[PDB]
């Protein structure tokens, strides 16, 4: 204040109160999205774009809040989202509950170091319990189906959820190999604004966003070959600056006829290769080019019955090679017939102004394409986000050799273990262990509040049913009665929960140790 | 909070002082000497500032007693020489072939930061980095640059 | 934080403040420097209403100057005191003070104690007063016309560097007869001064 | 005075320019009221008795039409629910093209009923479930109401009797001639094996007399003129050339290099000789008219006029492809004369002038052909635009009927029968969805009420009479328009038919919009930019 | 960038314009720094060798004084930490009248020596307890260092020798004449049985020659004139009348009623006759001068001048009572002849002028009398004000000496002896109060250090020599002044004596102000009006 009069600095109590208020606000705001019985939010940008999503990360990024703690929470949520998959709202909920439980004991007159030590001990105990309670499975087709259904149940209704689950399972089984990790960047997500959303199916092949350009071309071929290349077929100029010099009109015409001979050689080579491969009027030939094609080459290809596609993406070079089985060559050196692909049905579709290209009927494809349909843009975005979340959950369940039951029995078991473990710890860490155990029980409280039942009575009944038994008694969302979680079909993940707990502990340790938010920067008010 | 729009959350003495805009020349000189100390050895950025502040605070008792600053500077230099002599005399050697001693030294040096619970691996990481950074080329020159790690 | 004194308070040290005071007092001496000897002139002061004030006496010039300096107001005070006491040498005291200040300026800038300078000034003033009282040269018994001659000579001497210097021998007898007929308590309010145009 | 502070949390971190609506009073009720106010605007313009609307946009343009799609597109509404309704209407128009105001009225009535359904105490999940059940039931009993079907699709006296019901709803009075013209234009361009294209209908606006002077054309027309001096040719062969009618040059920057007095004198002579040889070789193949798409030259035009060759220049890209597909010829990327396959199959090419507008008419003597052009006449631009929109709507209705030949009675009998069936079926459903089903059944009465209000008679008496007629034993009996008294009339005898697939898609989209709007309870917006 | 909010609790409801300093750094340290900055201002003007100060307030005045009380009064401080010291100095000046700069220096030294204790770890409670214990010890040892008492109080050769030390500290150089004048004025007004009043000394400022031309007057003076022509009066019989010298009328509004011409002709005659009779009856008692206190009349003045009666008019509501108490007369509210016991016997009442200013001198030939008046001569108003302040300080010192005839050795030996005794007593004090005792003992060294800094010698060497002299055996040895070499000199043989009760009260008030400042924790202010 004495050195910089235009600087705002806060002490320890003020900064702690501000952080606690921000955490409580972020917890109360993102609390109606936990569980499938939650509410749907509507976000409108500055340009007038309606977005109907249910993810916690998108809702936190599109909420218009300027705060350092809120920015850190948003960054942590984005990191969790793009590292694991599903676990954004629960992260903020547990962080806020832990901060509230810590402030409840700090305001009475305690030290943050003992609270941090107790939180670390409780996190270690919970990690040990989760590592000793996880059950091993073989992950068959029914397990992945149930996992995808449980992951997609909190997005749409029942029919769309099951359709997306089946589509994701089929795509994963199609892109499944015998070894090596599951490589992504293979399932193309194409959105079409026609028909309804109930007509979502999986296409065993690749769906392009552009079709042919020449009107005198074939539209439906029963049997054709796939040629993947990226050579240039346009009038390319030399690197060094050159110039033509003629004398009369005959020399000019000769130079014009001779300057278009480089692409003519490639056209003749392609024609000869097609005539050697096919021969009669029984098979077709599709040319997939990444660059543009001159109109002369297009007409020359259409004169023989060749459907060529120009201007393609770089990601389609690997998907076509993995699906059909061709060779993505760059030059026309060793043009062998074995470097081609096999097709089954090459037909296009017109949707007003845009054009599509569907490649179906394949032998053994390895990169499928999910077709998404929606009447609106927000619905398409929500379906795409749900499909991405389901794919991430399936990948996380496949990469791990264990399964964790959902509902809230794991949190109750962790709280019981922490309650049974606090008397074994010395010092003042018992209060921290109790706070960590009470903060972990916020998932069933929110799950029971959004359904329409009580909270304290439900928690008491769950604890009474779990203490007298030895099974994972979950929390039901239909009648409120305590039921089994690892018996109906509710599942979750292990690494995702571990990363969530680690991030929560790191955030709690970073917040409980910061008590000075000094701002001594340049205002930049010159001119 | 930097004027760019980020968040600077750390505990080092130089990372916090470099994000504070001041106008007094004394504060600028303090920031400069702190940055030079951080760029020289790397550690000990707050102790030097605290010692300089204490030495300048205990110097105002003599300035109000019609004392000339030349004698004060002479006494300061004579005390600095004696402190350097004492520090060189109380020097205790140590062997560089013992890995446990180096690990304990690194752990005692990093016991203040937030890695007090993970120094069991950071110490070995730093030891391996130091062992791999040291390289001997041609001649009797043994450089230890930090642009390769 | 909260300030100590009022925001807008001017402060100074010692040596620079004294130097500035001496430099400001040296300028006041230049205003009453030409009006002194018989060959000297007078000044003309104009107020904010448009009235000319022509006066050869330094007291009126210092009063019509309206000085706002805190150190330059000491000359006006001693000038008014001298005018109220005897009413004669109003500029000589200012010239002597300015000369003393200019003489002690190097002694002050060199590094001398002000108490020693004050003691030296007091001793010199006492010695000068004693010497003047010693060489006063007064009489005890004179003639009747000798007193009138001395009064006329004093009047002609006092009216030498004035505007009526060409007629100093005519007003001497007039003021002598006016003062001689002023009872015994010397009532200055009993003398009427009339001004008729023409 | 005491100033109340803000809530320490989301209220303080809400930032300026942003809003928040957490309660149902400032969100769901607000959206319902906004949708009701939006539907009340286009409610008077629904049936054939609906008036027009003069909408002026920001570009200082006039839009005096009757279709609700253009009106909704020319409103610029800054409301989320209204924007979703407009998007649903646009999707319905793109899918079918004949059901926007009906969907708007249905959604408005459904939201107005859901308002009181939530006010009395019912929740949103039960209401959504009941609405979905009622929609599924209506879609199940929908195919069980088909009473007519299209026999032939190439008959002039049969197609004109189907689209007349849809045309009369837009143009009341003069609709028989328009229906006959649309039927003739669709028959003249109808090929075989189905597959009807929508881009094979051209509209030409020529200012002249009225609607009685309109006529169809079995070809194409262009608003250009003849470059050469050739007037009209009888048996001419069209030779399309995509390249400009000029001498080809190099794509790379290059200049000529002449020498002494030999090349400087022979260059122009050789160029003229080559141009003359090319012009002679072009006309020696039997061609009479050359249609280009680029810039022409003076020497080439003179050489073409010397050998009597008609030159037609146009710059529209798609027009060249349309003219090629109409005559059967293709395009050429180089100045190459055709032999026998790339010739022209025209009939008569002449240049006329009607209404102080010189146009080139490409009349074809064949009754079939490829594409056609409907020359429209009128005195105002708004009337011409309305006639063009009505023709487009009729073409869309014909395409829908070709896609599905299932006809259902229109007017106001199908909706009443569906509502009665839903009310009779909903009485045997327990739980809390029975109220939602009964409300969904009551939402179908917003169409007969609006029709009776637009006709100029009472609505309750008409609804009661229709219900009594349906309960007596009749099904194909709806309301009357020409009758000044509130009575009923048979729909099968008059000839009131509508598309079944279009109405099904409209009901599906309306239900989707309803269940999408009735699912958001809080809106989070920011500041406009 | 990112902006931080406020504390949701007390900072939000703090209201703009106000301030809050709850921490010890932004409150206690700030007050300590403010007190140190205040003490560093009036530190060079403490001893006799200190310079003066010219302060100008907002009234465009001139105040060139030397006492710290006038400087603190003409400063307008906007800080409570310095306002407390200003109030303490004002209270000390009102109580004693010679201990403001000493109190300020003591408080500043105590705060400076307690700041380091609070920084190293000594709390406020232990520091306050140690300071109170040290103050009690100093107050207990203080009566043990007297060894000097005043004999007679009416001797002119003894009173001037005691106040010379206090006069020299304020007016260095010309002090013997001022001391003699103050002693003569106190002797001429000294009554019996004690009871010395401070309002019995009147100061008169007359712009004349130098300082040596001043003298004392046994009586009173007034800067007025004579209403009548009577000037030189030998045996004057003063008859003071509190009522105005005019015809008395009625308090209630009442007019005169006349009808016939006899009353109109005789009213003025009877009024003049009654006025002449009253004037003759007043002067028949032997009064030579009438001093009124209101408005005079023309007829009354003429009748008084006819019978040779001097008239003195003055209005001040205090000078009349002072003259009545001096001449020993009572005021009469009516125009009645006084009695013999209500007459004012004087000695010589004349009207003269000194320094071009007419004044009425009431000189009395009696050695005793009542009150006196000191006439000041000078050429500057600031010098006259300084002389008047020095005379007032000398009168206050004489009053203090009359109240308590106990003397203590001045200069700087008493403080050194007290500090040595406190250090010797605090050595056997266990606990944590020994540090506070040693710090309180170190605060007594601020007076000799300031004296050496004002004189122009080394303070450390002077302090060391004084400590060595005190440890040798001598106790009444201070610091020499008339020597450029830092040496020592005896205070009892020279005559540097100051009051004891005044110093005791000063130390008590300084300790009270110190503990009051130390007791302040947090600071809560508002907004200026
Ligand atoms: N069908 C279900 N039965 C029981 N519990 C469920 C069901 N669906 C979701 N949950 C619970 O709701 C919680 C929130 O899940 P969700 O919002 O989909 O992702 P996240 O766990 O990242 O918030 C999960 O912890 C899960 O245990
Ligand atoms: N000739 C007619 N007889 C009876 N009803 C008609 C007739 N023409 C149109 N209608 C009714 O008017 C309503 C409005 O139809 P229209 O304006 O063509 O499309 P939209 O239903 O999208 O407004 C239709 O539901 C139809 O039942
Ligand atoms: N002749 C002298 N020699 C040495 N010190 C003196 C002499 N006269 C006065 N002092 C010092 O001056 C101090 C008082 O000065 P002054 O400011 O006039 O009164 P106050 O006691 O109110 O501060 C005393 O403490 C005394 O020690
Ligand atoms: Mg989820
Ligand atoms: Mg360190
Ligand atoms: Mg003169
Ligand atoms: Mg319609
Ligand atoms: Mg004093």
């Amino acid at each position: 204040k004495t050195l910089n009069p235009k600087a705002e600095v806060a002490r320890a109590q003020a900064a702690l109160a501000v952080n606690i208020s921000a955490a409580r606000g972020l917890q109360d705001v993102l609390r109606t999205n936990l569980g499938p019985k939650g509410t749907m939010k509507m976000l409108v940008s500055g340009a007038g774009d309606i977005k109907l999503t249910k993810d916690g990360n998108v809702l936190l990024h599109e909420m218009q809040i300027q705060h350092p703690t809120a920015s850190l929470i948003a960054k942590v949520a984005t990191a969790q989202d793009d590292i694991t998959g599903d676990g954004t709202t629960s992260n903020v909920l547990i962080i806020g509950e832990l901060l509230k439980q810590a402030d409840l004991y700090i305001s009475e007159g305690l030290h943050p170091r003992i609270i941090t030590e107790g939180f670390e001990a409780a996190k270690e105990k919970a990690l040990q319990f989760l590592e000793e309670v996880k059950v091993s499975r073989e992950m068959d087709r029914e397990t992945l189906i149930d996992v995808a259904r449980t992951s997609l149940r909190t997005k749409v209704h029942a029919e769309l959820a099951d359709v997306l689950t089946e589509a994701v399972v089929d795509s994963i089984l199609a892109i499944k190999k015998q070894d090596e990790p599951i490589d992504l960047f293979m399932i193309e997500i194409m959105e079409m604004k026609h028909k309804s959303e109930t007509d979502t199916s999986l296409i065993r092949g690749l769906v392009l966003d552009h079709g042919a350009r020449h009107p005198d071309m074939k539209k439906r071929v029963e049997d054709a070959y796939i040629l993947t290349c990226n050579v240039s077929l346009e009038y390319e100029k030399t690197e060094v600056n050159s110039g033509f010099f003629y004398k009369s009109a005959e020399e000019r015409e000769k130079l014009v006829k001779a300057e278009r001979k480089f692409i003519e050689d490639r056209v003749k080579k392609i024609i000869e290769l097609k005539r050697k491969v096919c021969g009669d009027s029984d098979k077709g030939f599709v040319v997939i080019n990444q660059k543009g094609i001159d109109p002369f080459s297009l007409d020359a290809l259409s004169k023989e019955g060749i459907v060529a596609l120009r201007r393609a993406k770089r990601r389609n070079m690997e998907r076509l090679t993995l699906a059909c089985g061709g060779v993505a060559l760059n030059s026309f050196d060793d043009l062998s017939p074995d470097c081609l692909g096999h097709a089954g049905l090459v037909y296009e579709y017109t949707l007003g102004e845009e054009k599509f290209t569907f490649i179906e009927k394949c032998n053994n494809p390895r990169s499928v394409t999910l077709l998404i349909k929606g009447p609106n843009k927000h619905t398409l975005t929500q379906i795409k986000d749900a499909v991405r979340d389901g794919l991430r959950a399936v990948k996380n369940a496949i990469d791990d050799g264990c399964v964790v039951p959902g509902a809230g029995a794991v949190e109750v078991a962790m709280a019981e273990a922490l309650i049974k473990h606090k008397p074994s710890v010395k010092g003042r860490a018992q209060l921290g262990v109790q706070a960590f155990a009470d903060a972990l029980l916020i998932i069933p409280k929110v799950l029971a509040q959004n359904s329409g039942f009580d909270l304290q009575e439900t928690l008491v009944k769950i604890q009474a049913e779990h203490s007298e038994s030895g099974q994972l008694v979950g929390v039901d969302l239909n009648t409120g009665e305590p039921m089994v979680a690892a018996e109906v079909g509710v599942w979750d993940n292990y690494c995702v929960k571990k990363q969530l707990l680690h991030s929560c502990t790191v955030i709690a340790t970073n917040i409980l140790l910061v008590d000075e938010i000094m701002r001594a920067g340049m205002s930049s008010l010159k001119g | 909070l930097d004027p760019m729009g980020g968040i600077v959350m750390t505990n080092d003495g130089n990372a916090i002082l470099r994000e504070i805009q001041v106008q007094h020349p004394a504060a600028k000189s303090m920031i400069e000497i702190s940055r030079t100390q951080d760029e020289e050895v790397g550690d000990g950025t707050t102790s030097v500032i605290i010692l300089a502040g204490e030495m300048l605070s205990v110097a105002e008792h003599f300035l109000e007693q019609q004392m000339h600053p030349t004698v004060v500077i002479s006494a300061y230099r004579k005390a600095l020489d004696d402190m350097i002599s004492t520090l060189k005399k109380i020097s205790i050697p140590v062997d560089i072939s013992d890995s446990d001693m180096m690990l304990n030294i690194i752990n005692s040096s990093i016991t203040t930061k937030a890695i007090s619970r993970w120094s069991s691996l950071a110490c070995n990481i730093a030891l391996d980095a130091v062992k791999m950074v040291q390289f001997e080329e041609n001649g009797r020159k043994e450089i230890d640059i930090k642009k390769y790690a | 934080p909260v300030i100590l004194l009022k925001e807008g308070t001017d402060s100074s040290q010692g040596i620079p403040q004294l130097v500035s005071n001496i430099s400001a007092c040296q300028v006041i001496a230049e205003a009453v420097r030409t009006t002194l000897g018989p060959r000297g002139m007078d000044k003309l002061i104009v107020d904010g209403r448009g009235k000319a004030t022509i006066s050869n006496d330094g007291a009126t010039i210092l009063k019509l100057l309206d000085v706002v300096h805190p150190a330059a107001k000491t000359l006006v005070d001693i000038a008014k005191s001298q005018d109220a006491e005897v009413g004669d040498g109003t500029t000589s005291v200012t010239l002597l003070a300015a000369e003393f200040l200019k003489q002690v300026k190097p002694y002050v800038e060199e590094g001398l104690h002000p108490q020693i300078i004050i003691r030296a000034f007091r001793t010199a003033t006492q010695l000068a007063v004693n010497k003047i009282k010693e060489i006063a040269v007064t009489v005890k018994k004179a003639d009747k016309v000798e007193q009138r001659k001395l009064l006329e000579k004093c009047a002609m001497t006092a009216l030498s560097s004035k505007l009526i210097s060409q007629q100093k021998a005519f007003f001497a007898k007039m003021v002598v007869d006016a003062v001689m007929m002023l009872d015994d308590l010397l009532q200055l309010k009993m003398i009427g001064i009339k001004k008729v145009q023409g | 005075a005491l100033h109340v502070p803000k809530a320490p949390g989301f209220a303080q971190m809400l930032k300026e320019g942003a809003k928040h609506f957490s309660g149902l009073e400032e969100a769901v009720y607000r959206n319902i009221q906004a949708c009701k106010e939006l539907a009340q605007t286009t409610r008077t313009a629904y049936g054939p008795n609906g008036m027009n609307k003069m909408v002026i946009n920001h570009l200082e343009k006039l839009f005096v039409t009757n279709d609700a799609a253009t009106i909704l597109r020319e409103l610029e509404v800054q409301h989320p629910a209204a924007k979703m309704i407009v998007m649903a209407s646009h999707m319905q128009e793109q899918e079918v093209g004949d059901g926007t105001n009906f969907v708007l009225v249905f959604a408005g009535a459904l939201l107005e009923l859901a308002e009181e359904l939530l006010r009395i105490g019912l929740s949103v999940s039960e209401v959504i479930e009941g609405y979905e059940i009622a929609c599924r039931k209506a879609h199940e009993i929908l195919p069980n109401l088909v009473c007519c079907s299209a026999k032939n699709l190439r008959d002039i006296d049969e197609v004109s009797s189907l689209l007349r019901t849809s045309i009369m709803s837009k143009q009341y009075g003069n609709e028989v001639f328009l229906a006959k013209l649309i039927a003739q234009a669709c028959v003249s361009i109808f090929p075989d094996s189905g597959h009807f294209n929508v881009d094979n209908i051209r509209v030409c606006k020529i200012l002249g007399s009225g609607i009685s002077s309109s006529s169809v054309l079995h070809g194409m027309v262009f608003k250009k003129e003849t470059e050469g001096d050739v007037t009209s040719v009888k048996d001419a062969k069209i030779a399309v050339y995509s390249c400009p009618f000029d001498g080809m040059i190099t794509e790379t920057k290059g200049t000529v290099l002449i020498k002494t007095a030999e090349e400087l004198m022979n260059f122009s002579k050789g160029e003229e000789n080559l141009m003359d040889a090319q012009v002679k070789a072009i006309a020696d193949t039997g061609a009479n008219v050359v249609v280009t798409g680029g810039k022409v030259a003076d020497m080439a035009l003179h050489y073409a006029n010397k050998y009597n060759i008609m030159l037609v220049r146009l710059n529209s890209k798609w027009d060249l492809r349309r003219l090629c597909k109409t005559v059967g010829a293709t395009a050429l990327p180089r100045l190459t004369p055709p032999v026998l396959e790339e010739m022209g199959h025209c009939d008569s090419v002449y240049l006329s002038e009607v209404g102080d507008t010189q146009v080139v008419v490409f009349k074809h003597e064949k009754e079939d052909g490829a594409i056609s052009t409907i020359v429209l006449r009128g005195s105002t631009d708004n009337l011409m635009d309305d006639i063009e929109r009505a023709v487009d709507d009729g073409v869309n209705t014909f395409k829908v009927l070709t896609r599905d030949k299932r006809l259902v009675p229109g007017g106001g009998a199908t909706e009443i029968e569906l509502a009665k069936q839903i009310t009779s079926y909903g009485e045997t459903c327990p739980g809390l969805e029975q109220y939602a089903i009964k409300k969904f059944a009551e939402a179908f009465e917003a169409i007969p009420r609006a029709l009776a209000e637009n006709s100029g008679v009472k609505a309750n008496e008409v609804i009661s009479k229709l219900y009594a007629v349906h309960q007596e034993g009749n099904k194909n009996v709806g309301l009357d328009i020409e009758a000044e008294v509130p009575a009923v009339k048979d729909m099968l005898e008059a000839g009131i038919l509508d598309t079944y697939l279009g109405k099904y898609w409209a009901i599906k989209l309306a239900t989707n919009a309803a269940v999408t709007v009735l699912r958001v309870d809080q809106i989070i917006m920011a500041k406009p930019a």
